DNA sequence: TGAGGAGTCCAT
DNA sequence: GTGAACCTGCAGGTGAGGAGTCCATG
DNA sequence: ATGGACTCCTCACCTGCAGGTTCAC
DNA sequence: AGGTGAGGAGTC
C-alpha cells in the first residue's frame, strides 16, 4: 500500500508544478482512479492516503507546512452508491437544496420527504433500516430527476455560495465537472454504471484518454465483469424486423448542414430490409401445426462460427400458406430421407434476423459520432462548448424522432459511445480475412413459444453474449487508459478464475510491460532482507495425513459406551445416513490426527484449520464429538486448550475478530479456530499482540535490522484440506447461470484444452437438462483445474504471517490428495513464499512421474479446430455465390483468400488477418493426416498418430516442374508468386490444400500457355459466376467462348445431369456458346475428345465441347503445340 | 417394502456383520443365555447330503452361444405402435440386438409369417372397447409368433441402455418360436417316458373368485419326436 | 423478489406503534400487494392451473375477496363511488361492473354529489401524441393482413374504409 | 359453434383475449393501454341518436 | 376593479 | 517349446459432494 | 379393544481381473 | 404387456 499512495502522490504533485509554469494556454485536469471490489477496502486506502499526507518528514522535518497540507487534502473525493450517499447529508442541506429549486411547493416531494426522514429519527433496530434503506434509493433517484431537467436549458437557478457547498454535498461528481476535484475513490461495480452530475450521467468507460487506472487483486476481477454482462435483456425478433422494416421505406432525414453524411449509411440497411421481406413473407404470422411440436418449446444455440446446437429430433421447417394467410412450422417428412427439405429453414430465419438487428444498433454509434463532428466546427452558431460527452442525448433523440421509431431508446442506450463499450474489439469481422476469435464474437440463444394469451400466434425471444471480459480489459488500453494492476498470482495459467494472458499478447504487443531478471533478484533480495531463516533457527515441517478408520472406530464407542456397533452410532445420535458415510469418514479422521498431533507439541498455541464447508449450529452433532475428543486430548497431556467454532463473515461483523488476541495475551493456554477458504478471504490481519510474561522463550526475530511500534506475532500451525467444486454459478436467474456455463465451455476450446469432439458433446447435454455433477467431472479431466487448485494453496499460505516475529517450530498438514497436483509444479521458483517451497520439495521426493507438456496436447486440438472451421465457412461462401444475384463483397472475398495463399504458402511468424488458415506442424515443412473431406469434421487425425496416411507438403503439388515451363515460370515470378516452401513452422489446413490451392494453381497457368499464342481473357458478367473459370475472346469469334479447369488429372463424378444442368443455363439465356475443357501436368500423348452436348462422343465438326488431356506434360514440361494448333483449328470458321 | 439384507462381510468388519438378519440371529442366542442360563436351549437341523454339483460360469455362457446361433438363421421385424410417437425405442432395441451378430429389420405395419417384436403403450390407459394395438393385430394374424414391450424399459436409471433385457426378449423369442413348430431346436436333456403333463389353469374373469369352481386342464405328450398338445 | 419484500413489511406491521411508521407502511404495502396478484394471475393463466380446495380456498378467498362472486358464494356488494367505477380483482383478471348491467339493483345515496366525483375520474385521463398516432397507424396497415379462419369471419370487412 | 375448450363463455373471457388477437396479427400493441382505458366509459356509445354528429 | 376556503377518494 | 484354453478366490462398486456480495430498480 | 391365518402387492439380479497350471501341437 | 423366485403390507 504504501507503494502505491507514494506513487499516487507523486502524480499529485506534478500536477502542480505544470500548473505553475503554464497563462500561457489553457486546458483541463488529469483523472486518477484507485478501484477494487470491496466497500472496505476502498475507505482503508482513503484514510491511509491522508495520513501519509500528514505524517511524511524529511531530514527529520514535515515536507509540507498546515495550510499546504488543506490543498491536498480538498482534492479527494469518494463515489458511495446512492442509498448510502443520502443518508449521510443533513436534514439543513437538503432543507437548503429544496428551496432553492422550488421544490417545496409539490405534494408528493414533500410527503415522501416527511416519511424518510420520520423512519430516520427511530432507526436504532434492524428492521427499520432494511425499509430505510430501499425508501432512500426512490427518493434520490426521483430528486435528482427532477433537479436535472430544471437545469436543462432554461430556468438555471445560478450556483455559488451556501448553494454550491449544499449541492456539492449531496452530489460529490459536481466536484469533478467544475474543475475542483481530480482524484476518486470507488469500487468496480459503480465504475461499469458511473456515477451523477447536475446535467446528466457521467459513464467513465466512454472517455479513457490520459487516465491511470489502480487495480488491486487484478485476477478476482474476471468474476466481476462477468456477472455484469449476464444481466442483460431479451428481445423478440419477429416484432422487431417488422418494426424495422415498416419504418424504412418512406422516413427520410431533413437536408441542413448539420445531418451531413447521415443518410448515406442507413441506405444498404434499407435496401436489405426489403429483400428480407419478400423472400419470408413478413406480411403474415407465424404458428405451429402439428403433434409433438405443440408440447414442449423449441431451443436453438448458436456460436455464430461452427457450433451450432438444436433441441429437437428432426429437422423442422417452414412454409407460407396463401388460402389460410399465415406462416407454418411444419416437422415435415420425419421419416428417413423421403423427399429432403425444398421448402425453407428456421435456423436460416433466426441466424439472417440476428445480423439485421446487430446492423441497426451499430451504425447509429457512427451517425452520433458524425454529428458531433459537424455540430462542434461546421455550425457554431449557437455556443454550446461541451465535447462527445455532452452530445449524447440530443444526437440520439434527433434521428430517433425523425425515423418514427422510438421504443429502441434503451437499447441503443444500454451500449453506445463513439462505437461499442459492448459489441465486439478487434477485427470487428466473421470472416477469413480478419483475425477471429471468441473474446469478440460472443454466443447466441433463442427459444420459439406461445405468445401470452393468443393461442393462434408464436414469438422469439433472444439473448446475446457479445464480449468476453478479455476483451474489455483490452478495450480499455487501446483507448488510451494506463493500467496497473498489483497481486501475487496475477500471471496464473487459468482461463476460468484469470484472464487469458495469450489473447493479451497477440493483440497488445509491445504495451503489455514485464520485469526483467535483474529486477527480479532486486526485489528476491529485499524479501530475504526482511524475512531471514537460514539464522536464528527457523525450521518449516511438512506432514502428509491418510484416512484412518480404526483411529475413529475406537473413538466413537468412547464417545457413547453403551452402545454395540460404530456404523450405529454414527448414523443415530449423529445425523448422516447411508449414502453419506464415506466422505464422512473420510475426512474426519485426518482433521482428528491433525489436531492430536497439535495438542501433543509443547511448543504451540495458536492454530488454524481450513475447511470447505461451515461447522455451523446445523452441524451441531459432529461439533460435540470434536469437543469431546480435545478434552481428552487435554487431559493426557498438561495444557488447557479453547476452541471457536462458528466463524463465519456474519460472525465477524457481528461478534468481531479482536477476542481471540485478548484471549492470547491475557490467558495462557491453546486455541484452535475453525474456517473455510472463502471465509478467511474477507476477514484480513489475524494477528495478536504478544506479551513475553505469557510466552516462553521461542520468539526469535528475522529482521536485519530493527523493527518499529508494539510487538505482534502469528499463526504458527495451518491444516489444508482439498478443495471444492471449481466451476462457476450464477444465481440471478435461470438465463444468466446457462449463459455463464456456454462461456466456460466456449473458453475452454477457444484455448485448447478441449477437442471440438468433446465440447459439442458437451453443449448438446448442457441443452436437454444436465445435474452439476456430470458437469464437475468433465471438468476435472483437463490441465486448466490443477493451475486452479495450486493457486488456492499459495494465497491459502502466502495470507498466514504478516510480521517479523516467528516461532522456532512451524507445523504444516496437508491432506493427501493434494500429493501429486504439487509435485507436478514445474514454474520458476524465484519469487515463491518459504512454506509453498517446502510443500513443493516434501511432496517431489517420491517416486517419480511422467509429465506429458500441454503443448503437445495444444497442437493437436488446435489443429482440428482451425480444419474445422474452414470446411464450413467455405460452404457457406460458395452457397451464397450460387444465389441469382451474385453480390461484390463475395467475389472480393473469393480473390483474397487464393491470392494470400500463393503469395506466401508458409508463414514463419504467426500469422494476425488470415489466421485460420494456417496450422502449427511438430516438423517444419510437411505434416501427415488422414480422413475426410465430405463427411463428418470431428473424425480428423494428424502426426504421429496417423503414420500411414495422406501427406501434406511441398512434392504433392508438383511445384518444381509446374514453374519449369517457358511460358509459365516470367508470371509466376513477375506477380510475386512463391515457387518454393520456406520451411517454417506454419503450413496451410487440409481442406485449403485440396479444394483452394490446387485449382487457383493450375487454372492461372492455363491463361499463360494459352494467352501467349494469342487469345485473351475476361470476366464473368455477375450471373454464372463460380460455374465457369473465365471468358475468352480471339480474333472476333462469334458464340461467346468459355472455359474451365481441373488443374491436374483429377476427375469429377458430375458427367451426369450435372455438366447437362450448367449447359443448358448458359445456353438457354446467353444463346449458342462453346466450351473448352482443358488439363495440365498430365500425359501428353492421348487424343482430343470432342463431346457432344450429352457424353455421347460424336464427330470432330458437329461437337460443343473441347476436351484436351494435357498441354504441359509432367516430364520435363513440353508444351503441347499440336493441341493448341488443333483447339485454334476448332474455333476457327469449320 | 422395506428390506434388511441377510448377510456382509465387506472389508472383513465385524460392524458390518453385526446389522444384517444372521447377525441378530447371533445376539438371541446370546440373550437366552444371560437370562435363563442353559435351562433353555434351540438345536437346529443339518439335512443330510452328498450329492452336490457347483456350477462355473464357462458352461452357461457357452450354452447361450449355442443359444443365439439357432436364432440367427430367422427373421425378425421391429415396430411401433405407440399413439403419440416419441423416442428411438426401435433404434435402440436394434443396435441392442445387432451387437449379437444378429440381424433385423424395421417396420411400419407388422409382417405375416415373421417374428415380431411390438412396442406398445400402457393397457390401462387404452379405453376398454379401443380396440387395443395388441389385441387386433393379434386375432387377425393367427400363424404368427408375437413379443410385446413398453417404451421404458429400455433405458436404465442413468439412461445408458439396458442389455439384460434385450436378452430376455431373444431367448423368449426361441422358447415360443419352439413350441410352435412341434420339434426341439436346440439340445435338451432326456426325461421319464411314457408321462402326460397336465396343468390346471385358472379362468381370467374377474367372477371367478369361487374356491372350488372347476378349472380346464390341458395336457401335452410326445410322440416319435413331435410333441401334441 | 417476494421473500425480501414480505420479509421487510411483516417486521416493520410489529413495530407500528408510533405515528411515522404508519405512513411508510401505508404506501408500501400497496406496492407489494400489486406485485403478488399479478404473479398469481399470470400463474393461473391457462397453463399449470393449480386448483383450490379447502385451507387454500378459504385463504385466497380472504385475500381476494372479490373471487367469492365469481364462483358463486355472494351476490351482494358493499362499495364506494370510486371503486365502482375502477373495478375489483379476481383470481383470473379484472372484473369492470360498467361492462355487464343487464339486471342488476343499484342503490345510490346521496345522489347530488356523485356528479362531482364523475367528473374528478374524467379528468385524471392521460394525454396523447397525434403525429406519432397518425404516422405508426399508416405505417402498419398498409400491408398487415389477419388470418382466413371461422373465427376471424366478417371481421375484415370492418377495417376496409379505415 | 366451433366447439373446442370452453369456459365462462360472454363478453368476460373473450374480451382480453379477442384485443390481444387482432393486436397482435396487425402488429401495433403499442396501442393496449388506450384500448382498455376505453372499452369502459366510451364502451357504451354509437346508439343512433345516443352518439352521432350529423 | 374583481373577490376572499375546507374536504376528499386510489393507484402508483 | 510354447501359447491357446482352463481353473480358483480377492477386490470394489455414477458422476462428486459450498460460501459470500454490489447496485439499480415504485 | 385382540391372534394368527390365506390372498394379492413390490423389488432385485442378470461380477471382473490377476496369478499359477496345463496341455496340444 | 421382459422373466423366475423370495418376501413385506393390508383384512375376514
Amino acid at each position: 500500500t504504501y507503494t502505491a499512495l507514494n506513487f499516487l502522490l507523486q502524480q499529485m504533485l506534478e500536477q502542480v508544478r505544470s500548473e505553475l509554469k503554464e497563462n500561457t494556454g489553457k486546458k483541463s485536469k488529469r483523472l486518477l482512479y484507485y478501484v477494487t471490489d470491496s466497500v472496505d477496502n476502498v475507505v482503508s486506502a482513503k484514510a491511509d492516503l491522508l495520513k501519509l499526507i500528514e505524517k511524511q518528514t524529511v531530514k527529520g522535518e514535515p515536507r509540507f507546512t498546515l495550510e499546504q497540507q488543506e490543498y491536498l487534502k480538498a482534492q479527494i473525493v469518494h463515489l458511495p452508491n446512492q442509498s448510502e450517499q443520502l443518508l449521510q447529508c443533513s436534514d439543513a442541506v437538503l432543507n437548503d437544496v429544496l428551496i432553492g429549486f422550488n421544490l417545496n411547493a409539490e405534494r408528493d416531494v414533500q410527503a415522501e420527504w416527511s416519511a424518510i426522514s420520520g423512519l430516520r429519527r427511530h432507526a436504532s433496530n434492524p428492521e427499520v433500516k432494511i425499509s430505510l434503506n430501499r425508501q432512500a434509493g426512490y427518493f434520490y433517484r426521483n430528486l435528482i430527476d427532477r433537479l436535472q431537467k430544471k437545469q436543462k436549458g432554461a430556468d438555471r437557478v445560478l450556483l455559488s455560495g451556501s448553494l454550491l457547498a449544499s449541492v456539492e454535498t449531496l452530489l460529490p461528481g459536481e466536484k469533478i465537472r467544475n474543475g475542483s476535484a481530480h482524484v476518486a475513490f470507488l469500487t468496480t461495480s459503480k465504475f461499469l454504471k458511473g456515477f451523477h452530475n447536475t446535467r446528466s450521467r457521467y459513464s467513465p468507460l466512454r472517455d479513457l484518454s490520459g487516465a491511470v487506472l489502480i487495480i488491486d487483486e487484478i485476477d478476482k476481477q474476471n468474476q466481476v465483469i462477468l456477472s455484469e454482462l449476464c444481466k442483460q435483456q431479451a428481445q423478440d425478433l419477429i416484432w422487431a424486423i417488422r418494426t424495422l422494416r415498416a419504418n424504412f421505406r418512406d422516413h427520410q432525414l431533413e437536408s441542413s448542414p448539420r445531418y451531413d453524411k447521415i443518410e448515406d449509411l442507413f441506405e444498404p440497411l434499407r435496401e436489405r430490409l426489403e429483400e428480407f421481406g419478400t423472400n419470408w413473407n413478413l406480411a403474415f404470422a407465424f404458428n405451429t401445426e402439428g403433434a409433438n411440436l405443440n408440447e414442449r418449446p423449441v431451443r436453438l444455440f448458436s456460436d455464430r462460427s461452427f457450433t451450432h446446437v438444436s433441441s429437437a429430433t428432426h429437422k423442422l421447417s417452414l412454409k407460407s400458406d396463401f388460402l389460410r394467410r399465415k406462416n407454418l412450422i411444419f416437422s415435415d417428412e420425419k421419416v428417413e430421407g423421403s423427399l429432403i427439405e425444398k421448402h425453407g429453414l428456421l435456423t436460416r430465419f433466426v441466424n439472417e434476423a440476428d445480423v439485421i438487428y446487430q446492423w441497426f444498433l451499430g451504425t447509429m454509434r457512427k451517425a452520433v459520432f458524425q454529428y458531433w463532428e459537424n455540430v462542434r466546427g461546421l455550425e457554431i452558431e449557437v455556443r454550446e462548448n461541451r465535447s462527445l460527452e455532452g452530445t449524447f442525448q440530443e444526437a440520439v433523440q434527433s434521428l430517433l424522432t425523425h425515423f418514427n421509431l422510438q421504443e429502441f431508446e434503451s437499447a441503443v442506450y444500454e451500449s453506445f459511445d463513439t462505437r461499442g463499450l459492448r459489441q465486439s474489439a478487434g477485427g470487428k469481422a466473421n470472416k477469413l480475412s480478419s483475425s477471429k476469435s471468441y473474446h469478440h464474437t460472443g454466443l447466441k440463444l433463442v427459444e420459439v413459444a406461445h405468445n401470452q394469451g393468443t393461442r393462434d400466434t408464436v414469438n422469439c425471444k433472444a439473448s446475446f453474449l457479445n464480449t468476453s471480459p478479455s476483451g474489455v480489459l483490452a478495450d480499455m488500453v487501446d483507448a488510451g487508459a494506463v493500467i496497473l494492476g498489483i497481486s501475487a498470482t496475477a500471471r496464473a495459467d487459468t482461463v476460468i478464475h484469470n484472464f487469458d494472458f495469450k489473447y493479451l499478447n497477440e493483440r497488445l504487443g509491445n504495451k503489455l510491460l514485464s520485469l526483467s531478471r535483474e529486477q527480479k533478484q532486486r526485489v528476491n533480495n529485499y524479501y530475504h532482507s526482511r524475512r531471514n531463516y537460514k539464522d536464528n533457527g527457523v525450521v518449516l515441517t511438512v506432514k502428509y495425513l491418510n484416512s484412518r478408520d480404526a483411529f475413529l472406530d475406537a473413538l466413537l464407542e468412547e464417545y457413547k459406551p453403551e452402545a454395540r456397533s460404530s456404523h450405529f452410532i454414527l448414523n443415530h445420535y449423529l445425523g448422516i445416513a447411508e449414502s453419506e458415510q464415506a466422505f464422512v469418514r473420510s475426512w474426519l479422521s485426518k482433521l482428528l490426527a491433525s489436531i492430536k498431533a497439535f495438542i501433543s507439541s509443547p511448543d504451540n498455541r495458536y492454530m488454524l484449520s481450513l475447511l470447505n464447508r461451515t461447522l455451523d449450529t446445523t452441524r451441531q452433532n459432529i461439533n460435540d464429538f470434536i469437543q469431546f475428543c480435545c478434552d481428552k486430548w487435554a487431559k493426557e497431556f498438561n495444557v488447557k486448550t479453547k476452541t471457536f467454532f462458528g466463524v463465519n463473515a456474519d460472525w465477524m461483523r457481528l461478534v468481531g475478530y479482536d477476542e481471540i488476541s485478548k484471549h492470547l495475551n491475557t490467558e495462557l493456554g491453546k486455541v484452535v479456530v475453525f474456517s473455510t477458504y472463502a471465509s478467511m478471504g474477507a476477514g484480513k490481519n489475524p494477528d495478536y499482540a504478544v506479551n513475553l510474561a505469557l510466552e516462553g522463550e521461542s520468539l526469535i526475530s528475522v529482521a536485519d535490522v530493527t523493527y518499529s511500534t508494539q510487538l505482534r506475532s502469528d499463526i504458527d500451525s495451518i491444516y489444508l484440506e482439498k478443495p471444492t467444486q471449481l466451476l462457476l454459478s450464477d444465481d440471478y436467474s435461470h438465463t444468466a447461470n446457462q449463459l455463464c456455463q456456454f462461456h466456460q465451455i466456449l473458453s475452454l476450446q477457444e484455448n485448447g484444452e478441449l477437442s471440438p469432439k468433446s465440447a459439442e458433446n458437451w453443449c448438446r447435454q448442457q441443452l436437454m437438462g444436465m445435474s452439476r455433477e456430470r458437469s464437475l467431472q468433465q471438468y476435472h479431466q483437463t490441465s486448466d483445474y490443477q493451475s486452479a487448485v495450486r493457486k488456492y494453496i499459495e494465497q491459502a499460505v502466502g495470507r498466514a504471517g504478516r510480521t517479523s516475529l516467528k516461532r522456532k517450530q512451524i507445523l504444516l498438514f496437508v491432506d493427501s490428495g493434494l500429493k501429486e497436483i504439487l509435485a507436478e509444479e514445474s514454474r520458476d521458483p524465484s519469487l515463491f513464499s518459504h512454506e509453498y517451497v517446502a510443500l513443493v520439495n516434501k511432496a517431489k521426493s517420491a517416486g517419480k512421474s511422467i509429465v506429458e507438456d500441454r503443448a503437445v496436447r495444444r497442437l493437436f486440438n488446435l489443429a482440428q479446430r482451425n480444419n474445422k472451421d474452414g470446411m464450413l465457412s467455405i460452404k457457406a461462401l460458395v452457397h451464397r455465390l450460387h444465389n441469382q444475384p451474385a453480390s461484390k463483397s463475395d467475389i472480393q472475398e473469393w480473390q483474397d483468400i487464393r491470392t494470400q495463399l500463393l503469395r506466401y504458402p508458409t508463414v514463419a511468424f504467426q500469422p494476425e488477418r488470415f489466421n485460420r488458415l494456417y496450422l502449427q506442424s511438430m516438423t517444419k515443412g510437411y505434416y501427415r493426416y488422414q480422413g475426410n473431406l465430405d463427411g463428418d469434421p470431428n473424425s480428423f487425425e494428424f502426426f504421429d498418430r496417423v503414420p500411414y496416411g495422406d501427406m501434406v507438403s511441398e512434392e504433392d503439388c508438383s511445384l518444381a516442374t509446374l514453374v519449369q515451363n517457358q511460358y509459365v515460370r516470367p508470371w509466376f515470378e513477375r506477380k510475386g508468386f512463391a515457387c518454393s516452401w520456406q520451411k517454417e513452422a506454419n503450413v496451410m489446413t487440409p481442406i485449403m490444400f485440396t479444394n483452394i490451392y490446387k485449382g487457383a494453381l493450375g487454372e492461372q497457368a492455363v491463361e499463360a500457355v494459352l494467352t501467349a499464342f494469342d487469345f485473351t481473357f475476361e470476366e464473368v458478367p455477375n450471373s454464372i459466376y463460380e460455374r465457369f473459370d473465365n471468358r475468352v475472346i480471339f480474333a472476333g469469334i462469334e458464340q461467346p467462348i468459355w472455359l474451365d479447369s481441373k488443374y491436374w488429372k483429377h476427375e469429377g463424378n458430375e458427367s451426369s445431369e450435372g455438366y447437362s444442368s450448367k449447359i443448358a443455363l448458359v445456353e438457354e439465356e446467353f444463346g449458342p456458346s462453346k466450351f473448352i475443357y482443358v488439363n495440365a501436368l498430365g500425359d501428353t500423348s492421348k487424343p482430343i475428345r470432342y463431346l457432344n452436348s450429352c457424353f455421347v462422343e460424336t464427330s470432330p465438326q458437329l461437337a460443343k465441347v473441347i476436351e484436351i488431356p494435357a498441354l504441359i506434360d509432367d516430364s520435363n514440361a513440353d508444351t503441347n503445340r499440336t493441341a493448341v494448333q488443333e483447339l485454334i483449328k476448332w474455333l476457327h470458321h469449320s | 417394502k422395506n428390506r434388511i439384507q441377510a448377510i456382509d462381510i465387506t472389508k472383513e468388519s465385524y460392524s458390518g456383520f453385526q446389522l444384517s438378519k444372521v447377525g441378530i440371529l447371533e445376539q438371541f442366542m446370546q440373550d437366552l443365555k444371560q437370562a435363563y442360563g442353559d435351562s433353555v436351549s434351540v438345536k437346529l437341523q443339518r439335512i443330510p447330503g452328498e450329492k452336490h454339483r457347483f456350477v462355473s460360469d464357462t458352461i452357461v455362457k457357452n450354452h447361450y452361444v449355442g443359444l443365439f446361433d439357432a436364432l440367427k438363421e430367422h427373421r425378425l421385424v421391429i415396430c411401433d405402435l405407440t399413439e403419440n410417437q416419441d423416442t428411438d425405442a426401435a433404434l435402440t432395441l436394434l443396435h441392442g440386438i445387432e451387437h449379437l451378430d444378429i440381424n433385423a429389420e424395421i417396420a411400419e405395419v407388422p409382417i405375416r409369417g415373421a417374428l415380431n417384436i411390438l412396442i406398445v403403450g400402457n393397457k390401462d390407459t387404452y379405453k376398454s372397447d379401443e380396440e387395443d394395438p395388441y389385441q387386433v393385430y393379434r386375432k387377425k394374424y393367427q400363424d404368427t409368433v408375437f413379443q410385446s414391450c413398453y417404451p421404458e424399459r429400455l433405458w436404465n436409471r442413468q439412461g445408458q441402455p439396458n442389455r439384460h433385457v434385450v436378452e430376455v426378449l431373444l431367448k423368449e423369442l426361441l422358447i415360443k418360436l419352439e413350441v410352435h413348430t412341434r420339434k426341439h431346436l436346440i439340445e435338451y436333456p432326456s426325461g421319464p417316458e411314457r408321462c402326460v403333463y397336465y396343468m390346471p389353469q385358472r379362468p381370467k374373469d374377474e367372477s371367478s373368485e369361487v374356491r372350488d369352481e372347476p378349472w380346464p386342464v390341458y395336457a401335452s405328450k410326445l410322440v416319435g419326436d413331435e410333441w401334441q398338445y
